[PDB]
RNA sequence: CAAACCGGAUUAGAUACCCGGGUAGUCCACGCCCUAAACGAUGCGCGCUAGGUCUCUGGGUCUCCUGGGGGCCGAAGCUAACGC
RNA sequence: GCGGUAAUACGGAGGGCGCGAGCGUUACCCGGAUUCACUGGGCGUAAAGGGCGUGUAGGCGGCCUGGGGCGUCCCAUGUGAAAG
């Protein structure tokens, strides 16, 4: 059992990324589902989808990556540099809509859930609201 | 042209049957100060010949820095080895609070403006080469829309 | 130019001491061995052909670096059928990071190609004529194809990618694009312009490296008839 | 003044003309033409490199001995441009210039800051016609700073103004040469300031 | 077999190393004691991240696939380095 | 860390540096010290994994739906004296 479902999805991808996967199946959850929607719309992921890797139900998340770079060591660079867990369980962390985060002077986003649904830094910013900051990418 | 400020000088040592050999290191930072830098490390028989020779070194592995008004598009902290830089952008008036090494290196590239801590240890050429490894990182808002548009 | 749905040789060597990099240009592991996905070998072959026409049409060289004796010999010629250098022998360490000094190597062999000629060769001590005659034969031996080149290459033509991978990094650190004759034993990811196909067996080296520069001279203007070696490769 | 001392030794050792004392400093006479090493017994040895730190320090004398400011006045100065809105650097040399002695000396009134710190302690200055005799007193803009009425022809002040007829004074004061009047207009900016001093390397010292 | 011990040697000395003896103990039952370089000097659990190879033990279409376990070399990566 | 007969480290002198009606000393508090680390550290060899288990309280807890709305978030409002 997977004591926190939401890094662990966060990690998959982190680790695929790293070594420049194409895509990476995470087992499915409408939450996790409502995360990965995010980091498409802010274009840290080609996209997702509602895979089925034997009989349960995964998400083939598709990474996107840099173009290949000149000089010893190729490997493009990762659009997703950093994405990191800000509340886990045992730790929770809620802010209000006062002390929302500004990550890497906002060339990257924090993802929390409110009242009004998933959203970003500047979503939540807009509507008005706090929540339970879930992870910051950037 | 480039300037050069030349962070630290060191004297080595080697053993040999019958006494210890020396020699001098040299770290020195070159930038025109107007967002180019390059750290060069330089390792030779006489102080002066390792001086110029790390300039040289220097002037291969130059970083373009995104100046954005005399500071940082965004903050990185970088560890190189047990180092560890955390420099934060400032607005105008703010000027260079920052280490000896990296204000050297800070200054050269043209970042006249700018937060600063060493944390971890303090040696500087560790320091420095984390200090050029955060420079090297910055990217800005330009090239992050490179990056995610599809 | 092509040789297209053909695979007279071009195809699957090397057992299972693969790296899974080159994983997407396998078609199945036919009895204890890879096969080369003939498919996307003509893939890359197009491609990178385009680049090797592209530069040799602006007039700039290619270093071919075969150091493996199987292909020891069609690098040669197939170079000097060509105005590129070659090297065939072995890979001096520096020959491009430290060309500015492996270069002074070369100024004392056109010193001493001509320096069999002067009238005081056979004066001044013959003790000493024999350490320049033999030195001599020794800077023939290993700068033979080297040279050509009087300054850094534009683009660098390796056999095996992974056996002089020494040239593969030095060509990376300087910038110079590195075309390939890689093979399954190889990181694909090094090579800029790769030709997943073979590097044993002698045909496939031929084949490859024959057409390598036939694009070339035909970028020359000169279009000639096959010059090389297609029944001295036995 | 404040200092009291020998003061063509400072001109010597921050390397730079200082001009601590209006006439004499413009003839061939300030030790910096043809004396212009450091003072003492190794004065004229040469050189090793100062640290950052010894930079700091004499680029913050430089500035300090220039306008003859003590330093806890001077700190105190630095320290209320610190918190202040704004830049720190310019704003700071603002506040330096806005001195009343140094204002006196600006318009020509007095030929150097010392003198001009004399000329207001003995009262012979007014601030919008009321006498200030407080050198450290700051002139914000609008006042007008005049000669007193019963000051108004002593040897020096006479003398003083007949040099100040046909010379220019600073672009943030106006000055009337006839009823020794003279207007504070605005706080001089950075660049109005030719400052042989980088004030910048100032606030490095004092954030150490 | 052997702490202590009793002798013989060795040594400048020899409360030792070497030699000949030798009690407790080492053995068994029952009851205590609770320590350790009790070591992989590496808490337990779960997920993810190239591969090669040797070996123990299952299974299937058994040239090969697929489990569990024990080694080695190594991708990325980590590490003050050693190394992992 | 200086001093063992050529001391810019002791004592005087000339000279210089820094502050200046003050300048030093001692004492104490926070800082630098991410050196008790929430922000913000560690435990193979630097100090640090419990000798191993079984398990109590406690902490933590897979996927889908619905109720409540305790945590969490939002709006309005009252309070937050003076001095600082
Ligand atoms: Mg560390
Ligand atoms: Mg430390
Ligand atoms: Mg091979
Ligand atoms: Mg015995
Ligand atoms: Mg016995
Ligand atoms: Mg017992
Ligand atoms: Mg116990
Ligand atoms: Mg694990
Ligand atoms: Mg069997
Ligand atoms: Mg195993
Ligand atoms: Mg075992
Ligand atoms: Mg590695
Ligand atoms: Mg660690
Ligand atoms: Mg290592
Ligand atoms: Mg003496
Ligand atoms: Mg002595
Ligand atoms: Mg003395
Ligand atoms: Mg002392
Ligand atoms: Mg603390
Ligand atoms: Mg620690
Ligand atoms: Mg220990
Ligand atoms: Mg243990
Ligand atoms: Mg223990
Ligand atoms: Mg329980
Ligand atoms: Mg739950
Ligand atoms: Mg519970
Ligand atoms: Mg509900
Ligand atoms: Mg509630
Ligand atoms: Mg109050
Ligand atoms: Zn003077």
């Amino acid at each position: 059992m997977l004591t926190d479902p939401i890094a662990d999805m966060l990690t998959r991808i982190r680790n695929a990324t790293r070594v420049y996967k194409e895509s990476t199946d995470v087992p499915a959850s409408r939450f996790k589902e409502e995360i990965l929607r995010i980091l498409a719309r802010e274009g840290f992921i080609k996209g997702y989808e509602r895979v089925d890797v034997d009989g349960k139900p995964y998400l083939r998340v598709y990474l996107k990556y840099g173009p290949r770079r000149q000089g010893p060591d190729p490997r493009p660079e990762q659009v997703i540099h950093h994405i990191r867990r800000i509340s886990k369980p045992g730790r929770r962390v809620y802010v209000g809509v006062k002390e929302i985060p500004r990550v890497r002077r906002g060339l990257g986003i924090a993802i929390l859930s409110t009242s009004k649904g998933v959203l970003t830094d500047r979503e939540a910013r807009k509507l008005g609201v706090g929540g339970e900051l879930i992870c910051e990418v950037w | 042209d480039f300037e050069e400020k030349m962070i630290l000088i060191r004297r080595t040592a080697r053993m040999q049957a019958g006494g210890r050999r020396f020699r001098f290191g040299a770290l020195v930072v070159v930038g025109d100060r107007q967002g180019r830098v390059g750290l060069g490390f330089g390792k030779a028989p006489e102080v002066p010949l390792a001086v110029q020779k790390a300039g040289y070194y220097a002037r291969r592995n130059m970083v373009e820095v995104p100046l954005q008004n005399g500071t940082i598009p965004h903050e990185i902290e970088v560890e190189f080895g047990a180092s560890k830089i955390v420099l934060k952008p400032a607005a105008p008036g703010t000027g260079v609070i920052a280490g000896a090494v990296p204000r050297a290196i800070l200054e050269l590239a043209g970042v006249t403006d700018i937060l600063t801590k060493e944390l971890g240890s303090r040696n500087p050429i560790n320091i420095a080469y984390a200090t050029m490894e955060a420079l090297r990182q910055l990217r800005t808002k330009a090239d992050v829309e490179r990056l995610r548009k599809g | 130019v092509k040789e297209l749905l053909e695979a007279g040789v071009h195809f699957g060597h090397e057992r299972k001491r693969w790296n899974p990099k080159f994983a997407r240009y396998i078609y199945a592991e036919r009895n204890g061995i890879h096969i080369i996905d003939l498919q996307k070998t003509m893939e890359e072959l197009e491609r990178t052909f385009r680049f090797i026409e592209d530069l040799a049409m602006r007039g700039g060289t290619i270093l071919f670096v075969g150091t493996k004796k199987q292909a020891q010999d069609i690098v040669r010629m197939e170079a000097e059928r060509a105005g590129m250098p070659y090297v065939n022998q072995r890979w001096l360490g520096g020959m491009l990071t430290n060309f500015k000094t492996i270069s002074q190597r070369v100024h004392r062999l056109e010193e001493l190609e001509a320096l069999f000629a002067s009238p005081e060769i056979e004066e001044r001590p013959k003790k000493e004529q024999v350490r320049l005659k033999h030195e001599l034969e020794r800077l023939q031996k290993y700068l033979s194809g080297f040279r050509l080149l009087k300054r850094l290459p534009d683009a660098i033509f390796v056999v095996d990618p992974t056996k002089e991978a020494i040239a593969v990094r030095e060509a990376r650190k300087l910038f110079i694009p590195v075309i390939a004759l890689a093979d399954t034993d190889s990181d694909p990811d090094l090579v800029d312009y790769i030709i997943p196909g073979n590097d044993d067996a002698i045909r496939s080296i031929q084949l490859i490296l024959s057409r390598a520069v036939d694009l070339i001279i035909q970028a020359r203007g000169g279009v000639v008839e096959p010059s090389p070696s297609y029944a001295l490769v036995q | 003044g404040r200092y009291i001392g020998p003061v063509c030794r400072l001109c010597r050792r921050e390397g730079v003309k200082l001009y601590l004392k209006g006439e004499r400093c413009y003839s061939p006479k300030c030790a910096m033409e043809r004396r212009p090493y450091p003072p003492g017994q190794h004065g004229q040895k040469r050189a090793r490199r100062p640290s950052d730190y010894a930079v700091r320090l004499r680029e913050k004398q430089k500035l300090r001995r220039i306008y003859g400011i003590s330093e806890r006045q001077f700190r105190n100065l630095f320290e209320e441009a610190s918190k202040k809105k704004g830049v720190t650097g310019s704003v700071f040399l603002g506040l330096l210039e806005s001195r009343l002695d140094n204002v006196v000396y600006r318009l020509g009134f007095a030929v150097s800051r010392r003198q001009a710190r004399q000329l207001v302690r003995h009262g012979h200055i007014t601030v919008n016609g009321r006498r200030v005799d407080l050198p450290s007193y700051r002139v914000r803009p609008g006042d007008e700073i005049a000669v007193a009425e019963k000051s108004r022809n002593l040897e020096l002040i006479r003398q003083n103004l007949e040099a100040m007829k046909g010379r220019k004074v600073g672009p943030w004061l106006s000055l009337d040469v006839e009823g020794m009047k003279g207007k504070f207009l605005r706080l001089p900016d950075r660049e109005d300031l030719a400052l042989p001093v980088n004030e910048q390397l100032v606030i490095e010292f004092y954030s150490r």
